[PDB]
RNA sequence: UACAUAGCUGAUUAGAGGUAGACGCAGAGAACUGAAACAUCUUAGUACCUGCAGGAAGAGAAAGAAAAUUCGAUUCCCUGA
RNA sequence: CCUGAGUACGGCGGAACACGAGAAAUUCCGUCGGAAUCCGCGGGGACCAUCCCGCAAGGCUAAAUACUCCCUAGUGACCGA
RNA sequence: GAAGAGACGGAGCCGCAGCGAAAGCGAGUCUGAAUAGGGCGAAUGAGUAUGUAGUCGUAGACCCGAAACCAUGUGAUCUA
RNA sequence: GGUAGCGGAGAAAUUCCAAACGAACUUGGAGAUAGCUGGUUCUCUCCGAAAUAGCUUUAGGGCUAGCCUCGGAAUUGAGAAUGAUGGAGGUAGAGCACUGUUUGGACUAGGGGCCCAUCUCGGGUUACCGAAUUCAGAUAAACUCCGAAUGCCAUUCAUUUA
RNA sequence: AAGCGACUGUUUAUCAAAAACACAGGUCUCUGCAAAAUCGUAAGAUGAAGUAUAGGGGCUGACGCCUGCCCGGUGCUGGAAGGUUAAGAGGAUGGGUUAGCUUCGGCGAAGCUCAGAAUUGAAGCCCCAGUAAACGGCGGCCGUAACUAUAACGGUCCUAAG
RNA sequence: UGAGUGUUUGUACCACAUGUACAGGAUAGGUAGGAGCCGAUGAGACCGGAACGCUAGUUUCGGAGGAGGCGCUGGUGGGAUACUACCCUUGUGUUAUGAACCCUCUAACCCGCACCACUAAUCGUGGUGGGAGACAGUGUCAGAUGGGCAGUUUGACUGGGGCGGUCGCCUCCUAAAAGGUAACGGAGGCGCCCAAAGGUUCCCUCAGAAUGGUUGGAAAUCAUUCGAAGAGUGUAAAGGCAGAAGGGAGCUUGACUGCGAGACCUACAAGUCGAGCAGGGACGAAAGUCGGGCUUAGUGAUCCGGUGGUUCCGCAUGGAAGG
RNA sequence: GUGGUGGCGAUAGCGAGAAGGAUACACCUGUUCCCAUGCCGAACACAGAAGUUAAGCUUCUUAGCGCCGAUUGUAGUGAAGGGUUUCCCUUUGUGAGAGUAGGACGUCGCCACG
RNA sequence: CGCGGGGUGGAGCAGUCAGGUAGCUCGUCGGGCUCAUAACCCGAAGGUCGUAGGUUCAAAUCCUGCCCCCGCAA
RNA sequence: GGAGGUAUGACAA
C-alpha cells in the first residue's frame, strides 16, 4: 500500500488537508492512525477506499472493510439492516456477541432502540465475521466498556494479518499496535512503536523546536542592536566630512573620500550583521508548525440555594416489566459529582430519560428534581444537530461569541465555523455539543459520555476544569481513570 | 481561498475551461452550461 | 634443516644510455581563458611529465555495417555536415 | 565430443564513445557477485517477441597516412645585413 | 601531366515546391467541424560556378601593455 | 653539510629563503586575458552625423530603433513650406460655477463663565469663542462656468519647391 | 618620581629595539608505547635508542597576595533507553513483452526486462550528566530616614549567572 | 576471511499435541461418513503427579484393577456426541536450510617480540618458538565530521561613494491646450476581488436641508416639499456616467469555441481595440445586446518538470520506453 | 384648434399670473377578469364612462431666475527686436475671460381628427 | 524631522508572535488574631490594555492613523 | 537529703 504525492481538500476547504503525502505501508503492519480532531483520519480511510477524488496517486490491491458501516433504515429491525449491509451467519454473530456481552434478542429489535454500546458491539461482530478483507476500524472503543475493550484487544492481538484503526485511546493502542501514522499539524509522520513512544518523541521534537526558537530570537535581537550601533558610528564619522558654521575654521576638510570610505566599511559591517539576522529569521520560520498551543476552558455554572438538586428513591426501571436494574436511591447535591456506571445497555441513558420525562418504558420509584431547576445536557445521541452554527445557536438560545470561543478552546480551528454540522467530523460535532453545554448557564450538568470522540488534550481540559470548578454534576463514563481523578461518589447500577 | 479552476465536461472528461472561484462563497462544486467543442454542443461542465 | 631450496661462485645470454626543440601508442594530467560573473561545461584529454618504440607506429580480417535482403579485413582523402 | 570461464554479463563507482545518467544502447577500468555452449551465443541505441546479420572472451599481418635531425639534386612574383 | 595549364572524375552541393511539430498532403498546405476566414507559399517567377571588393564568424585576428594562473625544473656559496 | 616554493626556516615581524617574497627565480602553456589607456603611416573629390529612447549584475560597455552614407525599386508624388477650410486638445489668461485656502461685516445654532433660581433647572449679559447662511473681497501646479495665440492631424484643395 | 615589561636575551637584512617575542615559573588538556603529534602516496623517519617526575599541544608569563559567580548557549568528554538514520542484504508486488485464450473488446502463464515495498541495517542528530587557568558571559525598574540630599532597607521582572 | 559450539530465530518438511460462545447430559474446532465401534493384544473405573486452561475441565504419565464397554434413538443448539479419515487455526519437537549475535579454535593476515641461518647487517628474506587473530591492515562502496586545504561569489541607480530610499505595474501633476518628455521632483495606490458586484429583459433615481412626528438623541425609521447631482459607481486618482456605467426584481452563464479584416502603440519581445464570419446558445414578443465587470493596475520570458487529451512520431518489424 | 411624433447648441428652459376642454388629452369610478404591488389595484395592468378639468395639459402675459450674446477696450500671445534680463518695453498680427448693449417666454416639419 | 524600544489597576510585569473576551506578585481599603503594631487569615475595590477608527462572531493582540516617554541623532 | 561525671514596644517622670 502506497501514497504517492497525495494532495486533497474537501470542496468546502480553504486549505489542504493533505499536501504531497508520500508514505508506504502494507497489509502486515498492525498500524495505528492517530491525530487530533479534524486532521483527516476518516477522510484518509475513505481515500484508501477511493471513495473520493484523490489528487496524486494511491496504490493498493486489497479489499477493505470500514467500521462503522454505513446503515439505512434505522426504523427497521437490526437483523434486516445488517443483512442489507452485509450478509453473514446468525450463529457466528451470536458467538461474537456472547464473547462480547449482549443478548441476540437485540437483533430482533429496531436498530435505534439499542444504545451506542450495542450498536458498536454488533457492527464489530460484523467486522469479526469477515475474514479476508483488510479492517479499517474508526474509533471502536467509543461507546464501549472494559469487558468489550478487553475482548477486542484480545481479538486484535490474536489477529494474524494487519489492520488499521483510529482510537484516541492510549492504553488500547499501546496494547496492540506496532506502527503508527500520525497526522500532525502541517505535516504527517510515520513511526514504528506505540502511542507512548509517539508521546515521548513528539515531546522531544517540541522541546527542540522551542529551544531553537529561543536561541534564534535571542541572537537576532543581539545582532539588530549591534547593527544599529555600528550604523550610528558610521553616521558620526560621516559628520566629520563637515564642520560647524558657528565656529571658524572647522571646515576646509581634505580627503572626505577616505572619510566616507571608512564610514562605508562600518556600514558594511552593520549590513553583514543584519543579513546574518535575516538568515536566522529564515531558520526561525521553519519552526512551531507541529504544535497544538493548548488552552483552558470555562463553564457557566450558576448555583442557587438548592443544596439538594436531585433525589432518587427506590427507582427500578425498565421496559415491559423486564426491570433493567435493581432499585437504587441516591442524591445529587451542590458541588457534588456523581458517577453513574454499569455495563452497556445497563439503563443509564434510560435513567436520564426518566429524569427528563421522555421515557417510553415502565417506571416504579421516585425521582425528584428541584422546583425551577436549569439543566445543561450532553447526550449519547447528538445526531439530531443540523445546520450552520449561527442557526444552531438561535435554535438553542446561546451567545454565538461564547459558543465559538469555547469551540476554539476545545480545539476547533476557525476555518471550520463556515462548515455545516452535517459536514463536520464526529469529534467536531461532539465539541459542538460540549460547547453548547458549557455555554448554557445552568445549575446541574448531565454528561452522558462526553469523552468518546475527543482528543487526549480534550480529556485533560475537561478533567482540569471540572476539578477546578467542582460544580454539581451527573456523569456517565467508561474511562474509569477519569472518574477516579474526579469523583468518589460512584454508583454501579446493574440487573 | 480564491482559486483558479479547471472545469470539465462530464461526458468527454475534457477540461475545456479555466475560471475562478471562492471556496467560502462557492463551496459546492461549481457547475455551468458551457460549450464543448469536441461535442460541438452545450453540456454540463463540472469543476474538478 | 634432514631431503633439499635460498645463498655463493663460475661459464653463458641480452639490457642499459642519447637522439630529431618532428611524427604515435599508453600512463598520469593542469590552469589562464570562454560561458561577457561563475561552480556543470569549455580551454582539453591540449600544454607538461613519464614509459614503450618504429621508420613509420597504432588499428586490422567482422560476435561488424545495414534494412538491400545486401556490403564483405583495416587505415587515409572527399562527402554526408 | 570440441569450438577461447571467474570469461561474458549484472550491481556499485568512474571514464571513452559527437552522446554532460539522461530513455542510455556500445567500449574500457576498479570492486563484488556470477551463465549456457549448436534446439547454443551477441548485436540491430532502454527493453520484450519475430526476422536479419554475425560467432567474442587467443595472437600476427604489408600498402595507402603523418613527420624531417639529416644526405643529394634543386626551385621561389621568399630576405638581402 | 612542368611542383603547371588541361583532360578525366556526377559521388556530392545549390536552385527548380512548398506547408506542417509530425504523420502526411502538394501549388497548395496548416489551423479549424468548415466550401469559412487567416498565416506561410504559387501564379509575379532565376539561379549557380569562379573571380574581385566591403562586412561577419573561427583561429592571437590590429599593435603594444598588466598584475596574475598553472605545469616542470634551478637555487640554503646570501639570510633563517 | 641538511631542510626548497600546494614548500622550508622562523625567541613570530607578513620575517628570511642569492641586492623588492601576503607566496622566490627561471622555462613552457603563452602572442594568457584586458568591456581599460596609448598608438594605427599617402592624396583628392561627393555626402555628412550623434552625444537620444528602450533593455541590459547594466550605467565610461553592448544590442535594437533613431540620426548618416551607398546601390537598387516603384508608386494616384506621397515629402517640405505657405494659404484656405475643418477638426481634436483645456495651456497662458481670466473667473469662483464645483474642490480646497481665506479677509471684513449682518445674523446665529452651538460652546464658555457670572448671577437669580438649583431637581441644576429657564434665563441675561462681556459689542466672550463661534458652526451654518448671506453680502462684499480674494486665492490655487495636482480647482474650472469659460478659454486663446501658437503648435498638431487631415483635405483624388490651391501656390512654390524637391 | 611615575607607567610598561620581572630579569640576561630575540625582533621587522634596507624607515619601527618597543610596552612586541621568548624566558624560568604556573595551569589545563592529550598520550600505556608499533605511543600521542608531525613529514611523507606508502615504505621509512623524527618523537627516542625516550616511556607519565617522559613527550606533544593551548593559554598565562619571575617573585608575593590572589584568581570571584555562571555549564542556559557553542564546543569537548562520557553515557545510554527510545525514535530517526545511507549503502548493502532482502526480495513482496506493479508495469512492458507474449505462448495461449478470447467475445471483437480485453485477459494472460513461463522467461526476460524496467521500477522495487515490508523487514534488517553503524556512527551521527534529537536526549542525560560533567567540564570554564575550555569557547564565552557576568541586569533593569520602582520606592524607602525627623532639614535637605542620599539610601543601610524593601518590592518587582528577567537571567544561566547577574 | 576459514573451523566450531551456543542463543535469537526465518522458512520448509515430518511427528506431536491443544480447540470451553450461548443454551446444551457437557470443554461441540470445520467437513463427509456415521450406527456401528473397542476390550486379558488389559474393560469398568479408582488413586498421585504433569501440561494447558475460561479453573468447569481435557489429555497424558505412573500405580491399582481384572472385565466389560462408548455412542445411537431422543432434547437444546446453526451443528450432539462413539468411531474413520479429509483436515484447518494455535503452539511443542526432530531434521535440513538461511540470516543476525556472543564466545572458542587455529591454519590465513599481522608483530618497531626473542633465537638461528643467509651474514661481518638494529635492513630484509626464510626457519623455530611466543603473542594476537579471522579482528586489525589494505581494496571497493556508503553515511557523519571536515576552512586542514582548494576553486569561487559577495547587484545597480546615485549631485563622489555609503546608509536611507528605489528597481515591476496603475492614476494625477510636473508635461509648456496633439502625442511624447527627465530629475534621489510633488501626491497616492496594485501584486486583488464578484458565481453576482457578469449577461439580457423590465422597472426605478440620488445626496443633504426644512417641516412634523413617540421611545429617539444633533442624527436611525415614516411622510410632504425643496431638491441637477453637490450621491453612488467593489477596490487608489483621473476621465466619464442621472437617455444611465448608479439602484432593484425575474430568466439565465456570452466570465462561449475557432477566428479575425483592419487600426493604435511599438526597437524587439509584448500590449490594446476590433466590426464581421461560422458553430452552438442565453435573454427578450421582437428589434437587438451578450467573446466578463465603468475605463485604465491585480503581474513575469525561456529552460525544466507535473496533470489531462491526442487521428502525431515510435532507430529492421509489431509494441513499449520515450518524445 | 387639439392630440401624437421627430429635428435644431433652452435664444426652446424654471418660476409667477390669466383663460379653456368642441373633439381630444387628462384626471376620475372600480378590481370582473390577462397582470401587478419584498404592504397596498398608489404605481403597473384591465373595464368603464357618473362627474370635474381643480390639477396636469394647451394658448396668452411676464425679462424675476437661468440661457444666448455682440462692438469697443484690455490681459495673454506667434514672429521680429530692445533693455538696466528671476523681469520690463517696442513694431506687427491675432485676441480672450470678465463686464455689458441687446436678444430671448421657440423654430422647423410629418400624420390623425375637428 | 527621522530610526529603534516603550504606553496593561497605585509600582513592577507577563499575555502581543499564535485574536477566544485581563491576569502574577507587591501595594491600598475593610474585617478578623493581638494588650497594641508587623506578620498571618478572610474579603473587596482598582484597568474594555495610551487614544480615534477599521477587520472579525469576537481585538490589549491584526491593520491604519493620532498623542506622550527613553535613547540616538537633532 | 544533697553534690562530681554520664519579630517589636516613642522620650522623660
Ligand atoms: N463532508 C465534508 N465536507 C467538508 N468538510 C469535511 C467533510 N468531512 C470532513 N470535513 C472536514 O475535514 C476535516 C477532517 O475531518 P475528518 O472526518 O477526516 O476527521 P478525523 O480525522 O476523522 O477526526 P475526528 O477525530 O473528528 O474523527 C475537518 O476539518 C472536517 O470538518
Ligand atoms: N425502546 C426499547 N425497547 C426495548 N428495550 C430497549 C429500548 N430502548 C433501550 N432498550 C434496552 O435497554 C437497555 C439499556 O438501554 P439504554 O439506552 O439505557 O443503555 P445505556 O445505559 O445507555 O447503555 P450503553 O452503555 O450501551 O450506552 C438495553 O438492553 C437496550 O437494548
Ligand atoms: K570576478
Ligand atoms: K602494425
Ligand atoms: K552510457
Ligand atoms: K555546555
Ligand atoms: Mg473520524
Ligand atoms: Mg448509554
Ligand atoms: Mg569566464
Ligand atoms: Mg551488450
Ligand atoms: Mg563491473
Ligand atoms: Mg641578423
Ligand atoms: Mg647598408
Ligand atoms: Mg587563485
Ligand atoms: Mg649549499
Ligand atoms: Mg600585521
Ligand atoms: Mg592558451
Ligand atoms: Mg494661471
Ligand atoms: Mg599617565
Ligand atoms: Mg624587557
Ligand atoms: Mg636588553
Ligand atoms: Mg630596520
Ligand atoms: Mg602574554
Ligand atoms: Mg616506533
Ligand atoms: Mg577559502
Ligand atoms: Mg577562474
Ligand atoms: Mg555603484
Ligand atoms: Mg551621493
Ligand atoms: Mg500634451
Ligand atoms: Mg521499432
Ligand atoms: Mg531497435
Ligand atoms: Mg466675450
Ligand atoms: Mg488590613
Amino acid at each position: 500500500i502506497e501514497l504517492k504525492q497525495l494532495s486533497f481538500a474537501y470542496d468546502n476547504q480553504e486549505a489542504l488537508l493533505f499536501d504531497q503525502a508520500n508514505i508506504t505501508m502494507d497489509t502486515n503492519w498492525k498500524l495505528g492512525l492517530i491525530g487530533r480532531n479534524g486532521r483527516g483520519k476518516t477522510t484518509l480511510l475513505r481515500l484508501l477506499q477511493k471513495q473520493l477524488d484523490y489528487q496524486g496517486e494511491i496504490l493498493h490491491q486489497v479489499d477493505f472493510v470500514y467500521f462503522p458501516q454505513t446503515v439505512a433504515e434505522e426504523q427497521q429491525l437490526t437483523y434486516y439492516v445488517l443483512q442489507e449491509v452485509t450478509s453473514f451467519e446468525q450463529w457466528k454473530l451470536e458467538r461474537e456477541l456472547t464473547l462480547l456481552n449482549v443478548d441476540p434478542e437485540v437483533l430482533w429489535r429496531p436498530f435505534s432502540s439499542l444504545s451506542g454500546g450495542e450498536k458498536t458491539k454488533v457492527l464489530l461482530g460484523l467486522l469479526f465475521i469477515e475474514e479476508n478483507a483488510f479492517p479499517l476500524i474508526d474509533q471502536p472503543t467509543n461507546h464501549l466498556d472494559l469487558a468489550g475493550r478487553q475482548q477486542v484487544a484480545e481479538y486484535l492481538k490474536k489477529k494474524k494479518h494487519g489492520f488499521i484503526l483510529v482510537s484516541h485511546d492510549r492504553a488500547f493502542v499501546d496494547e496492540v499496535v506496532d506502527h503508527i501514522l500520525a497526522i500532525e499539524k502541517s505535516q504527517l509522520t510515520l513511526y514504528q512503536g506505540n502511542f507512548s513512544i509517539y508521546e515521548e518523541q513528539k515531546k522531544l521534537r517540541d522541546a527542540f523546536e522551542l529551544a531553537e526558537n529561543e536561541k534564534i530570537k535571542k541572537e537576532v535581537n543581539r545582532l539588530k542592536e549591534t547593527a544599529r550601533k555600528k550604523a550610528e558610528w558610521s553616521m558620526n564619522r560621516e559628520g566629520d566630512k563637515y564642520g560647524n558654521a558657528k565656529e571658524k575654521g572647522s571646515g576646509a576638510i581634505f580627503d572626505t573620500g577616505a572619510i566616507g570610505a571608512r564610514a562605508a566599511r562600518v556600514m558594511k559591517r552593520s549590513k553583514h550583521i543584519q543579513q546574518r539576522a535575516e538568515t536566522q529569521l529564515a531558520e526561525k520560520e521553519k519552526l512551531l508548525k507541529d504544535l497544538e498551543y493548548i488552552d483552558s476552558l470555562s463553564m457557566d455554572y450558576q448555583p442557587t440555594h438548592h443544596k439538594t438538586l436531585l433525589t432518587v428513591e427506590e427507582l427500578r426501571l425498565g421496559y415491559e416489566k423486564n426491570w433493567l436494574f435493581a432499585p437504587i436511591s441516591f442524591s445529587i447535591n451542590a458541588g457534588e459529582i456523581v458517577g453513574i456506571t454499569g455495563k452497556n445497555g445497563s439503563g443509564k441513558s434510560s435513567l436520564i430519560q426518566y429524569l427528563l420525562d421522555n421515557f417510553s418504558g415502565d417506571s416504579e420509584g421516585e425521582a425528584t428534581l428541584a422546583h425551577q431547576l436549569t439543566i445543561s445536557y450532553v447526550r449519547q445521541d447528538y445526531e439530531d444537530n443540523q445546520g450552520t452554527l449561527s442557526e444552531f445557536a438561535e435554535k438553542n438560545q446561546l451567545d454565538y461569541t461564547q459558543f465559538l470561543n469555547n469551540l476554539r478552546k476545545l480545539g476547533m480551528e476557525r476555518a471550520v465555523f463556515t462548515n455545516r454540522i452535517e459536514q463536520m467530523s464526529m469529534g467536531q460535532r461532539k465539541k459542538v455539543e460540549v460547547a453548547k453545554s458549557l455555554s448554557q448557564s445552568a445549575e446541574l450538568y448531565i454528561w452522558d459520555q462526553p469523552l468518546n470522540y475527543l482528543d487526549v488534550f480534550n480529556h485533560q481540559q475537561l478533567e482540569a476544569l471540572i476539578l477546578s470548578v467542582k460544580p454539581a454534576m451527573l456523569v456517565i463514563e467508561h474511562d474509569a481513570h477519569f472518574m477516579k481523578k474526579i469523583t468518589d461518589k460512584k454508583i454501579v447500577l446493574k440487573s | 481561498m480564491r482559486v483558479n479552476i479547471t472545469l470539465e465536461c462530464t461526458s468527454c472528461k475534457e477540461r475545456n475551461y479555466l475560471t475562478n472561484k471562492n471556496k467560502r462563497n462557492n463551496p459546492d462544486r461549481l457547475e455551468k452550461q458551457k460549450y464543448c467543442p469536441r461535442e460541438r454542443k452545450v453540456t454540463l461542465h463540472r469543476e474538478t
